[PDB]
């Protein structure tokens, strides 16, 4: 109704509507602590929240009122709890309010109780219709804020609207394939539509995290990829596994390579191999150069895995 | 320096020609910190590590008491500015005046809520973040007056009433829910004695399923693996003795794979930038999962540090993450507040101690002035405020109806 913005806002205390009510002022107690010297704006508002609150005046001014005082301090679960109540009471437009969201997500994309309070909403109108599009937004501006994929699971999941996300998902990577939110929500995907226990799948899976491998061999989140949907069922039940990895030795190295490498050979040993003396060896091998020379910042863990590779 | 050595330029970013806005990021953070680092060099001066201890001292001291309209956005999250604060003097040894600590026993009193538990600041309702920095304040002092500021029997019905059917619990009444809930709930519950036997029910097979494809855990099941969470979750299940709930083994390759080889600091979430903050977080997973492992009688497990460059990290944090003016922060070019200052510290003095049994190989970068006290690797307070408060508590009856 009037902007906290408006060169034309103004003092509640000031406002004639507004003056059949005292303002309560915040109680900190007669020696403060860590207490905040707000801005007359700020504690003006919350004053009068405090005193609407205390009378749980469930008012289209009170409603109105937690606009600023959410816009003030977004993140108060307090007020936003409130504002719940009087949407339910005051029985108002919640697509309406869906809108209002939707723009306070928009600035405060990374807030806990805005996207909260959007599942909220949603739920209450069983309406899924416009999340998928606005989140896509927001991870637009931002394709790794925890909370909206957070947010995106659940719309996709609680609504079973699986039918177009793995191409979202292609399409985020091919933007940045080093995005592991992506990687992520890909499993995410797969795992609660076909699984990874469909050959072709699988195959199909691989492969092409083969290929962002050796495409971009420094890309941590392929690698790991590739380990996850893998090392659930065993490397070592995977030869050529070995082998193809060992051709990018020289022509996709990195440490991953090598981590990769020590893992398998971990597996193969798990299950017991010919030549695993050996094998051991080699990979004992792989443990140091990791820990000496190719990854030093985690010598500890590589020095843990030679030992531990010693007693199992 | 392990950083400040010829060949650490060689942990430069690789990126393959093939650049995403992620490595651009990257390579960013990585520009600044070289500066930091080559900072000696140019100006050719002996490098000399040292912790701005009365710098920060006169912050934290300041902040204790009252704070600019710069920090409105925390007005409901005031308890954790005690913690931190509170729990920063600890980690730099210094005195909490007898009066102070009374005045926060005093507000914290105003914070808690008639239905049990903690709001952000006097008259919000109950949360379980304000909460469980509550408890801890209130532990890091340490007093019969503190600890009988917590009403445990009211705290009970609280927990029970944020209590989910599926094992997880929410932040509040009609709030979120996320792994956070269960650490929080585990920490008080157990710091005050206050579990009962079904309390928990299930809850560690919820957090268990949060542990995702890439070893980490999750805000909640199917969710990237995350730093912060998984702190969370860990912790929450060394309380409830169930870390073996977990892949301990993929966890910790997973952590340990989260420490950035050219900067030193840990990462939230692989294939981000550094943040001070992790370095809690996530190298505070290490010691918990050293317990975890040697209690499932590993032999492979080192007798002096942690899995993970004690030494890269003090540097980071030391060279990096200081703010002139007193005060931590995230990284470079990043302004100052009482949560880096919190954790960052958490994480030097992390870095700096190392124990498992009878061993104590400490750490110390620089000036030996830097040592810090020691901080519980799960609760995030001094290990004998643990001790002390659990055992206060244990003379009391677990709130049984
Ligand atoms: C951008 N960035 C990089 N590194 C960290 C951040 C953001 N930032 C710092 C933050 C926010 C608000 C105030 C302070 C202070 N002092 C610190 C964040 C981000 C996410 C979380 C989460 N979850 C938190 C957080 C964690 C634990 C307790 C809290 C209590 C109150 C509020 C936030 C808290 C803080
Ligand atoms: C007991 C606790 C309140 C613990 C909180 C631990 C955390 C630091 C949690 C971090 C929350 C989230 C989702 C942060 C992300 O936004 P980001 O990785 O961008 O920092
Ligand atoms: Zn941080």
């Amino acid at each position: 109704f009037l902007s906290l913005d408006s060169p034309t806002y103004v003092l509640y205390r000031d406002r004639a509507e507004w003056a059949d009510i005292d303002p309560v002022p915040q109680n900190d107690g007669p020696s403060p602590v860590v207490q905040i010297i707000y801005s007359e704006k700020f504690r003006d508002v919350y004053d009068y929240f405090r005193a609407v609150l205390q009378r749980d005046e469930r008012s289209e001014r009170a409603f109105k009122l937690t606009r600023d005082a959410i816009e003030l301090n977004a993140a108060n679960y307090t007020v936003w709890h409130f504002r719940r109540v009087l949407l339910r009471s005051l029985q108002k437009d919640l697509q309406e309010e869906m809108n209002y969201i939707t723009a306070i997500i928009e600035e405060q994309p990374k807030n806990y109780q805005v996207w909260h309070h959007r599942r909220v909403l949603v739920e209450w109108l069983k309406d899924p219709s416009q999340e998928l599009e606005f989140i896509a937004d927001i991870l637009n501006q931002d394709a790794k804020n925890y909370h909206a994929w957070q947010h995106r699971q659940w719309v996709i999941q609680e609504f079973r609207l699986w039918d177009n996300e793995l191409q979202y998902v292609d399409q985020l990577l091919k933007e940045d394939v080093r995005n592991n939110s992506v990687w992520n929500q890909r499993h995410f995907v797969i795992s609660n539509t076909t699984g990874y226990s469909d050959r072709a799948v699988l195959e199909r899976e691989v492969q092409y995290t083969l290929e962002m491998i050796k495409l971009v061999p420094h890309n941590e989140s392929a690698w790991n990829y590739l380990k996850g949907i893998l090392q659930d069922r065993g490397l070592s039940r995977y030869p050529n596994l070995l082998n193809q990895l060992l051709d990018l030795q020289p022509s996709h190295s990195s440490p991953y390579l090598i981590a990769f490498l020590v893992d398998i050979y971990e597996d193969m040993l798990e299950n017991q191999c010919d030549n695993k003396e050996d094998i051991l060896n080699k990979a004992l091998e792989l443990c140091e150069i990791l820990a000496k020379e190719k990854d030093t910042i985690r010598k500890e863990y590589w020095r843990y895995i030679g030992r531990s590779l010693q007693s199992k | 320096l392990y950083s400040l050595r010829p060949e650490h330029a060689r942990e430069r970013l690789q990126d393959d020609s093939v650049e995403t806005v992620t490595s651009i990021e990257q390579a960013k953070v990585e520009e600044k910190i070289q500066e930091v680092f080559s900072s000696y060099k140019f100006n050719h001066l002996v490098p000399r590590l040292v912790l701005q201890r009365e710098k920060h001292f006169h912050y934290l001291k300041r902040g204790l008491r009252q704070l600019t309209d710069a920090y409105e956005c925390l007005d409901a999250s005031r308890p954790w500015l005690c913690y931190w604060i509170l729990h920063s003097l600890e980690l730099l040894d210094e005195p909490i005046p007898q009066i102070v600590a009374t005045d926060v026993c005093q507000f914290l009193e105003l914070c808690q809520s008639p239905d049990g538990g903690f709001g952000g600041g006097p008259g919000q309702y109950p949360h379980l973040a304000p909460t469980y920095a509550a408890v801890n304040a209130l532990c890091i002092i340490g007093t019969e007056e503190a600890y009988n500021v917590i009403n445990r029997e009211k705290l009970l019905q609280y927990l029970y009433s944020l209590k989910q059917p599926d094992g997880s619990f929410l932040m509040h009444v009609g709030g979120e829910v996320d792994v956070r809930s269960a650490y929080c709930a585990a920490s008080v519950a157990s710091l005050t004695n206050i579990i009962t036997p079904d309390l928990f029910e299930g809850t560690a097979e919820w957090i268990a399923r949060c542990q995702n494809w890439e070893g980490g855990i999750g805000g909640v099941p199917g969710m990237e693996a995350h730093g912060g969470y998984t702190f969370c979750g860990l912790a929450a299940l060394v309380i409830l003795k169930k870390e073996r709930s977990l892949n301990l083994k993929s966890l910790l390759q997973w952590v340990t794979s989260r420490q950035m080889r050219f900067e030193g600091g840990f990462q939230g979430r692989c294939n981000k930038l550094v943040d001070g903050c992790y370095s809690f977080w996530q190298a505070g997973l290490l010691p918990l999962l050293h317990r975890a492992l040697h209690a499932q009688g590993d032999p492979a497990l080192s007798m002096s540090h942690w899995m993970f460059h004690q030494q890269a990290l003090q540097e980071y944090i030391l060279m990096c993450c200081q703010c002139p003016a007193g005060g931590l922060l995230d990284k470079p070019g990043k302004s100052r507040d009482f949560y880096h200052t919190c954790y960052c510290l958490s994480g030097l003095s992390i870095a700096q101690h190392f124990g498992s049994g009878a061993m104590l190989h400490d750490v110390v970068m620089g000036v030996p002035e830097n040592v810090l006290q020691p901080t519980h690797p799960v609760y995030n307070i001094g290990p004998d405020k643990v001790i002390q408060a659990t055992t206060h508590f244990l003379q009391k009856p677990v709130p049984g109806f």
